[PDB]
């Protein structure tokens, strides 16, 4: 029932706008999206609602608290998920290690509560057969269910997702899209900015499209496609 | 516990560029060694004993440095693979990766009090001997061939013309002068020199000594000794241990330096942001070796630079872990 | 057209790398200035061993690094930008590439021996005269050490020698063709006049036989600047080591090993193509940088330890420099005829 | 003019990236080998190009041989390798990077070759360009002086290594239409892009391996309605 709201961004690099006016909101428990031309909006806002990009302009704001201040050290603790595109998997861990090494991080649990919060993550993503094995040694599946299952041994909302369709094989984006909408059913926000748009407004409620740093298109996919100014810079169908 | 797979990141690479920066610094020391046996006019039996009597003086550089180091290319390797930046995203703090740093730096830092406690004043014992035996006492082992051999103090200087040590020549001596034909040494120690002439006429007035075709011998071999300000209760200090504390400082400083110099740079240039991280480290050593000037150990006593550039860089230390 | 572009961006990396190697070395190599100053200079010392010795870095040491790393690296952001593929994706041989990397090489090794040669021993020996501020040592100055000799077979003794071509001293011991005594002469100053070295207030007391203990108080091929050598330092032009080489075998090693520099300068470039045609695997720039600070280290190292470690038996320098500076091309011809 | 493949074969630590595949290219036939990452596709189009070398395959152009000749040799044939990403050489201009690959080409005169990147440079829309260097360039105007750039080695076969890397669906239609510029001509395209959807839109053929060994070809509704690739690759 958490709310992540960004109100009045802007950012400008050495002197070049890079994002003027733009607000965005997401809610728990559902699939919202982050488009636009390449650099012009997108991917740069989103590290700003991540917090790795400075704030110039604006407010960025998680259960009606101010974070705009909070940069993406302690963001985390109350609601915010970073899944990078690259593969951020802890190399000399094991996978009960690395699990488990990140959610003792969080003191709001027992000492065995931690194994049985492991035990459920290996459960909920399948990756029981994994316990042992070591980081790096998983295919790009394998690797993504750890990543995410990791992300998530901290209890945060608002998942922010850095191009989440990296390695483009039309039979993989079917199950990453099934596993996108589950984190939707657990009660949990989810955040894209994917270049593929086929496959993100696939499953997206509702999706953003930022151009030249002002916001332009907001609402269901049905109704960005059939916008005509979304069409004249970015789709044109 | 992340804090585990953290040093044993460290352990991999600091334990390994030691093994790697020994042999830099091996070589270097094997340069100047071996530039003493030619112009210095020094032995070969003690050249291989002294690149051994120098490795705990070569060790003031390479601890302090393979702990930086070492830091700098995990942290840079590391935050490149996303490991890094993945931490933050999952909770963590920034003190995480110093605690990190400073719980292996206690490591180093007491391998750096052995190198200061014991083995640093254990070379300077070697270092005043230089073996006695074999620097007063020059023998077969010395050997002029085609060149002079000069001893004591301006004085002393001899110049051999020799085949292998059974036909010399010029001998000279000094100490006005001596010159022999034929002639021959075995130590035990004798200078069994055949046709020569000797000589001692300052003036020419002065009394002139003189010899011929005869075995000299001269039985010679005196072998001589070591000679032929500290902690004090109150607050004393400043003769050197403005230096032999500082290295063991130096253990910790960078440690908590490098920690930011790694991890908000390599987006840039992966190798091109190590340079001015490691340039800071340049300056800094470049400017406690020149600190270490003005007046060094026992009398004279440095003005505290030393220990003022030592906090200097401690605040540019906090400075950017603040940031 | 593509053949000037890899002579170009392969060149200013060259010179790129020079002037960065030589500025550390040239930073340092003034806080040890400072070590030694507060005798009569400061700044004068500070740039009279700066500008003026930052000729003779290059040649004797970072030539052959710059003609490596700077030849290594220039033709590793070629590869990086992935201009490498499209010069053959366009019909542009490997060696085409080799071809103009090698024809920037002789223009480059033209300078290493016309600024090794003339500016290097004047950057050199002009630094060490600056050190007249700074009295203790020898050169045209002395203080507490006694100026040695030989004439053939004769011996000179010199107390203090001085600017002013006056020698403070003197002792001439001639010898006989038996090396007997024959004038122990002294000079309050025995100065110099064109060809003669003008022998002041002479004291042959001669002694051609034993009993022959003649006092003869009175008034050869003596060297003027031809034996002025000062603190023995070697860093000096072929030509004055080699006329000096007829005056062991130290000064022999340098003369020869400046003689490997050219080639060396070439030999790295022909092995910066052994490494960018054999170790490429779409390897980054820290890779190809670590090999390439580590191969002048490798290569510094067969120079200044391998090289004076030919004393050992007493082999020529001629295989002591000419042939420790060619076993890096003989790796080199090695990596291109086993990828290849 | 055809370029030929037969029982191409390539193992690396014993995984075996591609197990007998074989694939035709006509000049004009604009064919796409697709497929699942690093399935063969991948590896299949730089062993066609020569990066790497054949284990047991067969690379023939219209009869003659290349499998075993090397990538600055095919390229004189007429291949023309494309990289995914820019290298317009930055410190040269677009008429002298044009002149550069000009100079190879023996069969052009002295003033015949100056001819051909003056008709390349209004043919590619880039004459607007030609005092200009190369250091910054837009998506779209840097990719045609690229192909200008290869077009100046005479090309029979053109493979298009990732065409669509990162271009944005209003951009995508302008670098559509330079392949089926380029198909308007005497040569035959071989696309090998991750963007099956937009591959498929231009491609008259395609083929499509996994594992190493191919399993579809044909048209693009020949391969959509396959059975096989529409459980391993489709979906
Ligand atoms: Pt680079
Ligand atoms: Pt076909």
């Amino acid at each position: 029932m958490a709310t992540l709201t960004a109100k009045n961004l802007a950012k400008a690099y050495k002197g070049r706008r890079v994002v003027e006016d733009v607000s965005l909101t997401v809610n728990s428990g559902e699939i919202v999206g982050l488009l636009g031309p390449n650099g012009a909006g997108k991917t740069t806002t989103f590290y700003m609602v991540v917090g790795i990009v400075p704030r110039d302009a604006g407010n960025i704001i998680i259960d009606d608290e101010d974070i705009s201040l909070l940069p993406l050290h302690a963001r985390a603790r109350r609601g915010i998920g970073y899944l990078p595109q690259e593969a951020s998997i802890f190399r000399r861990l094991s996978v009960y290690d690395n699990l488990m090494a990140v959610l003792q991080i969080r003191d709001d649990l027992t000492s065995e509560q931690r194994e049985d919060r492991a035990k459920e993550l290996m459960e909920e993503f399948h990756i029981e057969h994994l316990r042992d094995s070591l980081g790096q040694a998983l295919s790009g599946g394998e690797r993504r269910r750890v990543e995410i299952a990791r992300a998530l041994a901290a209890n945060p909302k608002f998942i922010l997702l850095d191009e989440p369709f990296a390695g483009v094989d039309p039979i993989s984006v079917i199950d990453i899209k099934r596993i996108i909408e589950h984190l939707r059913d657990s009660g949990l926000g989810v955040l894209i900015t994917d270049h593929n748009v086929r496959e993100t407004l696939a499953v997206c409620e509702r999706a953003y499209i930022v151009s030249q740093g002002h916001l332009i298109a907001h609402g269901t996919p049905q109704q960005i496609l059939e916008d005509e100014q979304v069409k004249r810079v970015y789709l044109g169908e | 516990i992340i804090i585990r797979y953290l040093v044993r990141e460290t352990l991999k690479s600091q334990l390994a560029i030691l093994f790697i920066l020994l042999l830099i610094f091996f070589c270097q020391k094997l340069v100047r060694i071996l530039g003493a046996a030619v112009d210095g006019d020094i032995p070969t039996n003690l050249v291989l004993s002294l690149l051994g009597l120098g490795i705990p003086e070569m060790a003031q550089l390479i601890l302090p440095l393979s702990l930086f180091l070492g830091l700098l290319m995990t942290l840079g390797k590391l935050y490149t693979e996303s490991e890094i930046t993945v931490m933050h995203a999952c909770g963590l703090s920034k003190a995480v990766l110093i605690k990190a740093a400073m719980i292996l730096a206690v490591f180093t830092g007491a391998v750096a009090a052995v190198n200061v406690m014991w083995a640093g004043p254990w070379s300077s014992r070697h270092q005043d001997e230089v073996l006695a035996e074999a620097k007063a006492n020059p023998g077969m082992a010395a050997l002029a061939q085609g060149q002079f051999q000069q001893a004591s103090d301006g004085n002393a200087v001899m110049f051999i013309e020799s085949v292998n040590g059974n036909r010399f020549h010029d001998v000279f001596l000094a100490q006005s002068v001596v010159v022999a034909d034929s002639g021959e040494l075995s130590q035990q120690q004798y200078v069994t020199l055949n046709k020569g002439t000797r000589f001692e006429g300052t003036a020419m007035l002065r009394d002139f000594r003189i010899t011929d075709f005869n075995n000299y011998q001269a039985i010679i071999g005196h072998q001589a000794v070591s000679a032929d300000t500290l902690w004090k209760t109150h607050t004393d200090r400043a003769a050197e241990l403005h230096w032999r504390f500082t290295l063991v400082a130096t253990v910790f400083i960078m440690a908590l330096m490098v920690v930011p110099l790694s991890v908000v740079n390599p987006r840039q240039g992966r190798v091109l942001s190590m340079l001015p991280a490691m340039l800071l480290y340049l300056v800094f050593f470049l400017l406690q070796t020149s600190i270490k000037s003005n007046g060094g150990k026992g009398k004279m006593d440095p003005a505290i630079w030393m220990w003022a550039i030592n906090l200097l860089y401690f605040a540019l230390a906090v400075l950017l872990n603040l940031w | 057209v593509l053949d000037r572009y890899i002579g170009k961006t392969i060149f200013n990396t060259i010179m790129m790398t020079l002037f960065m190697l030589v500025s550390l070395s040239g930073i340092i190599k003034f806080v040890d200035q400072l070590k030694k100053s507060g005798q009569g200079s400061y700044d004068a010392l500070g740039a009279g061993l700066y500008t003026i010795l930052s000729v003779p870095k290059d040649i004797q040491i970072f030539f052959p690094m710059a003609a490596l790393l700077g030849a290594l690296l220039g033709l590793g952001m070629l590869a990086q930008r992935s201009e490498l593929v499209v010069m053959q994706a366009s019909g542009f041989t490997r060696l085409q590439v080799a071809l103009a990397v090698m024809k920037t090489a002789i223009p480059l090794v033209l300078l290493t021996m016309a600024i090794g040669e003339w500016v290097a021993p004047q950057g050199e020996q002009m630094a060490r005269n600056y050190r007249a501020q700074q009295m203790y040592g020898g050169s045209l100055l002395s203080t507490q050490q006694g100026l040695w000799a030989k004439d053939g077979h004769n011996f000179v003794y010199i107390e203090r020698v001085k600017g002013n071509d006056e020698l403070g001293g003197v002792s001439i011991y001639a010898f006989n063709p038996e090396r007997r005594l024959q004038s122990v002469r002294y000079a309050a100053s025995a100065k110099f006049d064109s060809e003669n070295w003008r022998l002041s207030q002479v004291d042959e007391s001669d002694l051609t036989d034993p009993k022959q203990v003649t006092g003869s108080q009175m008034v050869n091929l003596t060297p003027d600047k031809l034996g002025v050598v000062a603190l023995d330092p070697d860093a000096l032009s072929i030509s004055g080591l080699h006329n000096y080489v007829k005056y062991p075998g130290r000064y022999q090693l340098n003369m020869w090993s400046k003689i490997f520099q050219p080639l060396s300068v070439a030999v790295m470039m022909l092995m910066a193509l052994s490494f960018i045609f054999g170790p490429l695997r779409s390897v980054p720039m820290g890779v190809r940088v670590v090999t390439g600070i580590s191969f002048g280290f490798i290569f510094y190292v067969l120079d200044q330890i391998f090289g004076p470690l030919t004393l050992v038996y007493g082999i020529p320098p001629i295989i002591g420099a000419l042939l420790p500076s060619a076993s890096f091309f003989l790796i080199s011809l090695w990596l291109m005829m086993r990828k290849a």
